[PDB]
RNA sequence: GCUCGCCGGAAGACCAAGGGUUCCUGUCCAACGUUAAUCGGGGCAGGGUGAGUCGACCCCUAAGGCGAGGCCGAAAGGCGUAGUCGAUGGGAAACAGGUUAAUAUUCCUGUACUUGGUGUUACUGCGAAGGGGGGACGGAGAAGGCUAUGUUGGCCGGGCGACGGUUGUCCCGGUUUAAGCGUGUAGGCUGGUUUUCCAGGCAAAUCCGGAAAAUCAAGGCUGAGGCGUGAUGACGAGGCACUACGGUGCUGAAGCAACAAAUGCCCUGCUUCCAGGAAAAGCCUCUAAGCAUCAGGUAACAUCAAAUCGUACCCCAAACCGACACAGGUGGUCAGGUAGAGAAUACCAAGGCGCUUGAGAGAACUCGGGUGAAGGAACUAGGCAAAAUGGUGCCGUAACUUCGGGAGAAGGCACGCUGAUAUGUAGGUGAGGUCCCUCGCGGAUGGAGCUGAAAUCAGUCGAAGAUACCAGCUGGCUGCAACUGUUUAUUAAAAACACAGCACUGUGCAAACACGAAAGUGGACGUAUACGGUGUGACGCCUGCCCGGUGCCGGAAGGUUAAUU
RNA sequence: AGGACCGAACCGACUAAUGUUGAAAAAUUAGCGGAUGACUUGUGGCUGGGGGUGAAAGGCCAAUCAAACCGGGAGAUAGCU
């Protein structure tokens, strides 16, 4: 199994938008910023572990950073990743 | 009318890339240069 | 046979085509097959070492006995086929054992002949023997130079190797060119000439036909500038010089052969 | 929102490259946009890219690159063996419907498929760095069978018309459904089997190759499409009811047949030609060492896994290459209607646009066009430009000629619509039904229905019937180059270059020659019917004299002559 | 069958006009040539400067070619302006 390490630190924080309410109004799916480096498996079993929720799939993405500018200065945010995990429909979360 | 630069990536990698510099002691001294000049890219390759 | 073309357009009216139709119409043995890109006169360090080759069709290598060093197993002649890499016929042979090769297609040789290689083969074209073993005044091909080293001389459609004199451990050879030359005894010969005499009597009608061979168009030295080629230059058709190569030897008469190692065995020049 | 105009083999839609947030939402008009701007590819903020099956990655290699040792080189380095990389190529697997403001073969529904690992059971000879098969291959041509798709009829829903007529041979719209599974067809390829022996495949092999016997003569491999299922489902013209006026929910008829038909599929097929047309792996088969009542293999079932990165948007362009929101350039895929041979062209469909300054006036002059009295090259360096010709079928066509051509030589006649031949013909397609047989996607017959040129005769309208777009000017003499091609990117396309052919000359293979301090490499895995250099330039008739000069080839009596001694 | 014929795409570039501080540092418009081949095109690779490549024009080698570009000898030298 995956140590206690990676399934405390994979998961970072919930994702809130009007896709993720659609998403987990009616396809039981939670989306969460997760470790840019955080596999589905990880993802999956962190889920698991660390809510106590049962976890159908994973679906993943890397959001890429846009580039913006603080008054002629050239700046560009940092590249994160996206979870579309799906529960099996008894959940709730 | 068809102009000089035509873009590929995979050709500019081959070809000013960082380690088609290192593969010869001329790159390897093209990158001691721009070291020293103190350049913020010393290569395409990024 | 040579057939000429009909002028239905400018480039047929000259062309002279060799068509026989004894000759394998369908594929060349697979498991004899090897692939050769071109190289197009570019040596190791991509430079053209030799001029005007280049393009052409696409061709696989047949590879060919040569060397023959199969002594005492008799072999039937399956069926003659193209080959693409040379300018004469090759046949692909069947021996008793069930073994499958190439050898060059004499003249005479058709399917269902028989060939044998050694020291008691019976004198008949296609078979090889030492020349040692083979009459003074014979006509042989495939001659080789150094004992199992392969044949070498007579190689061409059409071309051959009289046997002149036997002396000692060597014997003299009339080659093709017209020198007499002296080999060893040992080294083995194939009876009979080079099929596909008539290779030579071919035209090619029209310059996309050498194109189609791999040679790329020959340009004289006359018709350009002195800053590359010591022909060059002049206000109109001007010469006034002694030709010459264009790295400047003298290319008409002067003699460049400089071997001291071989000039042992030339027993006269090809004069 | 209603009209008008333009493209529609693109000015529509989709991939690749390249770009990187330009995509969607709210907000703003300082700067940017060649004008204004409430608008925007502009500013600010937020949101958006979901894959076991698509692509990358991965396994395999081409050209080529790097290259342990190695060879060579003042040093730096060069070449290269074993290997290792390298796609533009080979290798497993997903389709249809629905959903967002922005993603979808990725989300949801329905129905599938692939590979691998494990566990249970059953049977059992498994095993590679090796052998064999296969993968696995060109150009052109033709036919047959299909499909995409289209048209028409039938069916279903709706309509009865702002102006004369419109219950009918009328008008409008819809008539759609995949992968997978089963069947194994039109068609192409090939004799099947069972023994015995063997100088071959580095050793061996039951495998491949060879040989000899008997035996049966139809077995095997491939293969579009069609049909059943998938699908009592989905979708579906509309309708009902709301509305935040963009749209949203429910319900839903018919959903057939005939004909035509691709450049797409069968097809890596077949025929023919010479210029003779990748590699390797995955895959199948054999075994060696080894293991041998353990592994391992096969088969059924069950369970688990398929990770990581890309996915927004432009993509013939305002986002890529051109300093620009630049009349330029940019590889591939899709391919409706009428007329047409056509992907030409004209007008349209789906779809997308009116090209980011306008408003007036109606001078010269400039640019792009139309027409023109009489004349018709008188212009001019020159018919430059313009004008003119232009289709199909049929008749007809000279000198010359290498007998192919010239030739579409020249020149001429017909051409629209209507009716009849014939309620639509010759021809194509082809159902029901009759019979038969290897029983089925079968064979003979049968001709319903659909479709349908070209011709003849008669009539008829206009000035004109190849009516628009589209679409050769022709002939005679003559120089040069035989011809097709190539060339001064950006003032020269030609008589110049090349060319097939001819000749001379060199070269015997460790070839000549060329690139290289060298090792090596090309020539060439070619061998004098070959290769290199030079000149000439199809073909026909031909190519005459001079070796004194320069060069080259051969010779070595004599003269002279280096280093050396 | 054909370096065959007519003719789109595609590849080019013979004529004329316009443009010449252009829409464009080589184009547009109307005509024009080849259009199954010595054809054209995508991707990747190789040949390097007294060198490459060149169906040969001293052509091309990143809008530069009778010797590319960049840096260095270098503040070359200039009886000249
Ligand atoms: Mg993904
Ligand atoms: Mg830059
Ligand atoms: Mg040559
Ligand atoms: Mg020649
Ligand atoms: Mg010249
Ligand atoms: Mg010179
Ligand atoms: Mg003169
Ligand atoms: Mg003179
Ligand atoms: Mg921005
Ligand atoms: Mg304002
Ligand atoms: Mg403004
Ligand atoms: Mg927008
Ligand atoms: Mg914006
Ligand atoms: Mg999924
Ligand atoms: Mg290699
Ligand atoms: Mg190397
Ligand atoms: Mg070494
Ligand atoms: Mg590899
Ligand atoms: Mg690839
Ligand atoms: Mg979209
Ligand atoms: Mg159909
Ligand atoms: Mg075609
Ligand atoms: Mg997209
Ligand atoms: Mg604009
Ligand atoms: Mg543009
Ligand atoms: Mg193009
Ligand atoms: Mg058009
Ligand atoms: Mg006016
Ligand atoms: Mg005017
Ligand atoms: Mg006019
Ligand atoms: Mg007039
Ligand atoms: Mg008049
Ligand atoms: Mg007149
Ligand atoms: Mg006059
Ligand atoms: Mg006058
Ligand atoms: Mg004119
Ligand atoms: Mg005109
Ligand atoms: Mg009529
Ligand atoms: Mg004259
Ligand atoms: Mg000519
Ligand atoms: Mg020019
Ligand atoms: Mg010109
Ligand atoms: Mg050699
Ligand atoms: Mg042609
Ligand atoms: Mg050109
Ligand atoms: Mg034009
Ligand atoms: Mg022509
Ligand atoms: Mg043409
Ligand atoms: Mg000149
Ligand atoms: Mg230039
Ligand atoms: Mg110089
Ligand atoms: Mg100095
Ligand atoms: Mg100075």
């Amino acid at each position: 199994m995956i140590r206690e390490e990676r399934l405390l630190k994979v998961l970072r924080a919930p994702h809130v938008s009007e896709k993720a309410s659609t998403a987990m109004e009616k396809s039981n799916t939670i989306v969460l910023k997760v470790a840019k480096d955080a596999t589905k498996a990880e993802i999956k079993a962190a889920v698991q572990k660390l809510f106590e929720v049962e976890v159908e799939v994973v679906n993943t993405l890397v959001v890429k950073g846009k580039v913006k500018r603080h008054g002629q200065r050239i700046g560009r945010r940092s590249d994160w990743k996206k979870a579309y995990v799906t529960l099996k429909e008894g959940q709730n979360l | 009318m068809k102009r000089t630069f035509q873009p590929s990536v995979l050709k500019r990698n081959r070809s000013h890339g960082f380690r088609a510099r290192m593969a010869t002691k001329n790159g390897r001294q093209v990158l001691a240069r721009r070291r020293a000049k103190g350049r913020a890219r010393l290569t395409v390759s990024k | 046979a040579v057939v000429k073309c009909k002028p239905t357009s400018p480039g047929r009216r000259h062309v002279v085509k060799v068509v026989n139709p004894e000759l394998h119409k369908g594929k060349p043995f697979a498991p004899l097959l090897e692939k050769n890109s071109k190289s197009g006169g570019r040596n190791n360090n991509g430079r053209i070492t030799t001029r005007h080759i280049g393009g052409g069709h696409k061709q696989a290598y047949r590879i060919v006995d040569f060397k023959r060093n199969k002594d005492g197993i008799p072999a039937v002649v399956e069926r003659l086929e193209y080959d693409p890499n040379r300018s004469a016929n090759i046949a692909l042979v069947l021996y008793k054992d069930g073994e499958r090769r190439y050898i060059l297609a004499p003249k005479g040789l058709k399917a269902g002949d028989q060939i044998q290689s050694g020291v008691d083969a019976a004198i008949k074209p296609g078979n090889t023997l030492p020349m040692r073993n083979i009459p003074v005044g014979s006509t042989v091909h495939n001659v080789e130079m150094k004992p199992g080293k392969g044949g070498q001389l007579a190689r061409s459609a059409g071309t051959y190797v009289q046997i002149v004199a036997r002396d000692g451990a060597y014997v003299t050879l009339r080659l093709r060119s017209g020198e007499m030359r002296k080999v060893e005894a040992d080294c083995r010969a194939t009876l009979g000439e080079v099929g596909n005499a008539e290779h030579m009597l071919r035209v090619l009608g029209k310059a996309g036909a050498a194109r189609w061979r791999g040679v790329r168009p020959t340009v004289r030295g006359t018709a350009m500038n002195p800053v590359d080629h010591p022909h060059g230059g002049g206000e109109g058709r001007n010469f006034g010089k002694h030709p010459v190569t264009p790295w400047g030897v003298q290319t008409k008469g002067k003699k460049t052969r400089s071997n001291k190692r071989t000039d042992k065995f030339i027993v006269r020049r090809r004069s």
